[PDB]
RNA sequence: GUGAAAGCGUGGCCUAACGAUCCUUUAGACCUUCGGAAUUCGAAGCUAGAGGUGUCAGAAAAGUUACCACAGGGAUAACU
RNA sequence: CCCGUCUUGAAACACGGACCAAGGAGUCUGACAUGUGUGCGAGUCAACGGGCGAGUAAACCCGUAAGGCGUAAGGAAGCUGAUUGGUGGGAUCCCCCUGAGGGGUGCACCGCCGACCGACCUUGAUCUUCUGUGAAGGGUUCGAGUGUGAGCAUACCUGUCG
RNA sequence: GCGACCCCAGGUCAGGCGGGACUACCCGCUGAGUUUAAGCAUAUCAAUAAGCGGAGGAAAAGAAACUUACAAGGAUUCCCCUAGUAACGGCGAGCGAACCGGGAACAGCCCAGCCUUAGAAUCGGGCGGCUCCGCCGUUCGAAUUGUAGUCUGGAGAAGCGUCCUCAGCGGCGGACCGGGCCCAAGUCCCCUGGAAGGGGGCGCCAGAGAGGGUGAGAGCCCCGUUGUGCCCGGACCCUGUCGCACCACGAGGCGCUGUCUACGAGUCGGGUUGUUUGGGAAUGCAGCCCAAAUCGGGCGGUGAAUUCCGUCCAAGGCUAAAU
């Protein structure tokens, strides 16, 4: 080792020219891949190929609690308030998790509505061509259906906007910062306050 | 490239530029980092001072996702205004555009720079430096917290 | 309580109406039938104490609480279920006196 | 065996900017428009219109 | 501290008399942390010393080989 | 005086070399670093993947609040978080006169000294949820900081290291 | 002495199953040192090589006794990032994950236990039939020390309403795969050559100028190549249509309930020892000792006590795809 440069950290002291992978094979995996969504296209038609209608919910964690992604599937409660049957779901395109379970009124509710226009936006084929059942379709929309290739209800940001907005004198005598501490240092006393106030 | 290779350049030279003397030898000082402390001492002590030793606390099963803050200062607060909304700011004394910066992925703001001249800016954050609160109440605007 | 709508301070975080958990079945995990605590009580009846709950037993029966409650800890293994078994010996010792 | 055998995990590809990619398909482009460099290429182009 | 005072005193009239990392241990704060929330033990941190490396810029270390082996050295002995 | 080599010193009573043909030794890869070329620029990088497409391992296209690096640092940590300079030299340019002249201009870089952020110390009017805030005022202390960004990608030689 | 059962013994008894072979990937066990640390013992090499076993076309894993602390995600697997990071380390040499986030693919389920008792409703063998991968009849046997059915925590049992859903067959095609047959154009004139497939001239085909052969660089001499057409066979799976009977006892779906609501033990957990892990007052595994509980139990990355809170439900089992 000579000179100024940075202290080497080179993982290299096993048999690693053993366990090396390479990425030849990357265009051959994409075309596999196509071709097996093509199959499975033809094989689901006219269902669509982006897959079963999927809940929406918030991402983990403080880094991510802002951000709305795609869920594994609806919880029981928004089933149940949606009026759709848990062991009908999976079978009409709507993927069931019984395992989410629902905190707050603002999700249930965004999941309830998502299904709701699920439900405005499905087509039933009847399972007898000549019997119509309560949720079959009519003639009509049946003639009229096709497969839908792309996300035909994406999940996406509300985009910001800068609005114009009057200050009145109660935002400009309002202290953020000592706000900010003092709700810090309450937090930092509340142990203190508490068995102090037991204590008298 | 093999043709830029400068050994190409000491072909025919006997030594390939390693000296007839010291000569290239396998691992005269030896592998990696041996000998920090005894015979690349001075190297580690002039070039890589702290190296040896621990300080601090440790933290088992360190998770950065708690610790996410995103910072922006104030002279960057205006780059987030559309053109269209700054001109309608401008042109409008009567109002204040209100930019929520944890849209754009900011936490805290912090108050480097100025902001611009005889202009009132309501900013929205969850977290504010004491300097940046008071050169937006000098602006003319406020400041509301989130989460 | 609900979140302050701070991100700091006691009840911190984005403000929701929070919404108590729908009852599930899982709810009862701990509890068991009539009938279990019945077969329980018998096979309890037919097959008696081990020797270290009569350890236990005689040691509350002389009034050594804090023996009782370290040879149970020592026995079980931790002090959570030493409390347990030493509060069963001792309705055990009041259903007997009585 | 050769010294410095030949190994499969040699660095064969490469990974240009895809805006210097478009600077050089554009500057393509514009030199097929000059008669000059088309003639400098080596195609017989004497007898096209323009 | 001393002297009336100027002033002198940050060890010995001057030129030698001594010691890193890691660990342990002591002193200091109404100090920081134990990461779901509190209190208390315990533990872990911050600043300054102490336990030592005398091969003294600081491995943890007994012989024998005539039964012997290898890489070298005329940088080095046993002739001329 | 016989070449090659080690050597203070080789024509050496120093070692290799009987002769010829062919083969024969600083490479590839990963992490960095300076330098240079190229693109863009407070950004930069589509090749994890997706849409396709020379009927196609290429080329082309695609970044939603994705991610990496950069865009803010100082503290073990709790935590706090850049008030936006002055001055001596100095390139270029503009005026008066033709002296090694005077005036204005004063980028790059260098020297010196302030100011701001943070660790530590010190300091304390007013408010305040009583432990927080911070008018004024600081320091022979400490920093891989700030004071109108300079990075990201990529190519090659060279250097350290596995 | 007979009979019933239990345990066991002999059968070339009737009918079945198993051993062994291969190595690129896969699963389990066992297990070094060279080497690096400029010496060397912990460490590293490496949870690797060697050794001993077990599968498939993939294996393994898999439906939370999970991740987290958020406005919360939601089986398993893999890729990018996290990250050369948290952590570990004669804190030396070195070593080094996981969660979130973005993608590929997606699929959920089966049991044990209280619940037929107006009758084991279950299953195997022989024999005889049938539209024979199975169905029916009869007869022996297994099984009450429990075969069927219901139930599996997401629930569920029971009761009452709603009238919402549930019952095959055969034909012809499409889709997939594997094959067979035919189909363009010069071998014109001159020269050199042993031989034109070379040079010059004159023509032609081209959705065919990939490639090969033939006496030298051959699109048009031959096989082929491009694009049509026709023909044959598998896979009984997916899909469209057509022809006929289409029976809701019963079972599910939805609503209600002052009733119940059964959930895996020498197992969890704890002490200690050894090994391993980034896992640090101890990450997993294993031996030995102790040894649970049901308003309870495991986890929440610093040991302990107290009070709360969050999250799941182990000690039984199956499961395609992304790799
Ligand atoms: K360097
Ligand atoms: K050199
Ligand atoms: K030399
Ligand atoms: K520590
Ligand atoms: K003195
Ligand atoms: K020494
Ligand atoms: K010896
Ligand atoms: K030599
Ligand atoms: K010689
Ligand atoms: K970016
Ligand atoms: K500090
Ligand atoms: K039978
Ligand atoms: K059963
Ligand atoms: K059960
Ligand atoms: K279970
Ligand atoms: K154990
Ligand atoms: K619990
Ligand atoms: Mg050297
Ligand atoms: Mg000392
Ligand atoms: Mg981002
Ligand atoms: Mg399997
Ligand atoms: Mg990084
Ligand atoms: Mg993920
Ligand atoms: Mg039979
Ligand atoms: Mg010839
Ligand atoms: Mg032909």
């Amino acid at each position: 080792m000579k000179h100024n440069n940075v202290i080497p950290n080179g993982h290299f002291k096993k048999h690693w020219q053993n366990y090396v992978r390479t990425w030849f094979n990357q265009p051959a995996r994409k075309t596999r891949r196509r071709a097996a969504r093509q199959q499975k296209a033809v094989k689901i038609f006219p269902r669509p190929t982006a897959g079963s209608l999927r809940p929406i919910v918030h991402g983990q964690t403080l880094k991510y609690n802002m951000k709305v992604r795609a869920g594994r599937g609806f919880s029981l409660e928004e089933l149940k308030a949606a009026g759709i049957p848990k062991k009908l779901a999976p079978t009409i395109g709507i993927a069931v998790d019984h395992r989410r379970r629902n905190r707050s009124l603002e999700g249930l509710q965004t999941n309830v509505q998502r299904l709701k226009t699920y439900k405005a936006k499905l087509v039933i084929f009847p399972r007898r061509a000549k019997k119509v059942k309560a949720g079959d379709s009519s003639a009509e929309e049946l003639a009229t259906a096709t497969q839908v290739q792309g996300s035909y209800m994406p999940i996406t940001r509300e985009q910001p906007a800068v609005d114009l907005v009057k200050v009145t004198d109660e935002m400009k005598s309002f202290n953020a910062y000592g706000k900010l501490r003092i709700e810090r240092t309450n937090a930092r006393h509340i142990g203190a306050r508490l068995k102090r106030a037991a204590e008298a | 490239t093999t043709r830029f290779k400068k050994n190409r350049k000491k072909r025919g030279h006997v030594s390939a530029g390693h000296g007839r003397v010291g000569k290239h030898r396998k691992h005269p000082g030896g592998r990696g980092n041996a000998g920090g402390m005894h015979h690349h001492r001075i190297l580690f002590d002039k070039y890589h001072p702290g190296y040896f030793g621990k300080v601090g606390m440790r933290y088992f099963h360190k998770l950065r996702n708690k610790f996410h803050c995103p910072t922006i200062n104030i002279d960057n607060l205006w780059s987030l205004v559309p053109q269209e909304v700054k001109d309608k700011a401008k042109s409008s004394n009567a109002t204040a555009p209100f930019i929520d910066v944890t849209q754009y992925g900011y936490f805290k703001v912090l108050g480097k720079g100025v902001l611009p001249q005889n202009q009132a800016v309501v900013v929205k954050a969850k977290l504010i430096s004491k300097n940046a609160e008071k050169k937006i109440k000098e602006a003319g605007g406020a400041v509301v917290l989130t989460a | 309580q609900p979140n302050t709508g701070l991100s700091v301070g006691l009840n911190k975080g984005h403000v929701v109406t929070k919404k108590e958990l729908a009852p599930r079945p899982s709810d009862r995990k701990g509890k068991t039938s009539k009938r279990v605590h019945f077969v329980r009580s018998l096979i309890r009846e037919v097959a008696g104490f081990a020797p270290y709950e009569k350890r236990i037993t005689e040691l509350l029966k002389v009034g050594k609480d804090k023996r009782a409650l370290k040879v149970a800890k020592r026995k079980l293994g931790t002090h959570k279920r030493a409390k347990k078994k030493r509060e069963e010996m001792s309705n055990a010792l009041r259903k007997m006196r009585a | 065996r050769m010294f410095a055998p030949t190994k499969i995990w040699r660095r064969w590809h490469r990974k240009i900017p895809v805006n210097q990619k478009r600077y050089a398909v554009a500057s393509a482009i514009a030199a097929s428009a000059v008669p000059s460099l088309v003639l400098a290429r080596g195609h017989r182009i004497e007898s096209v219109p323009e």
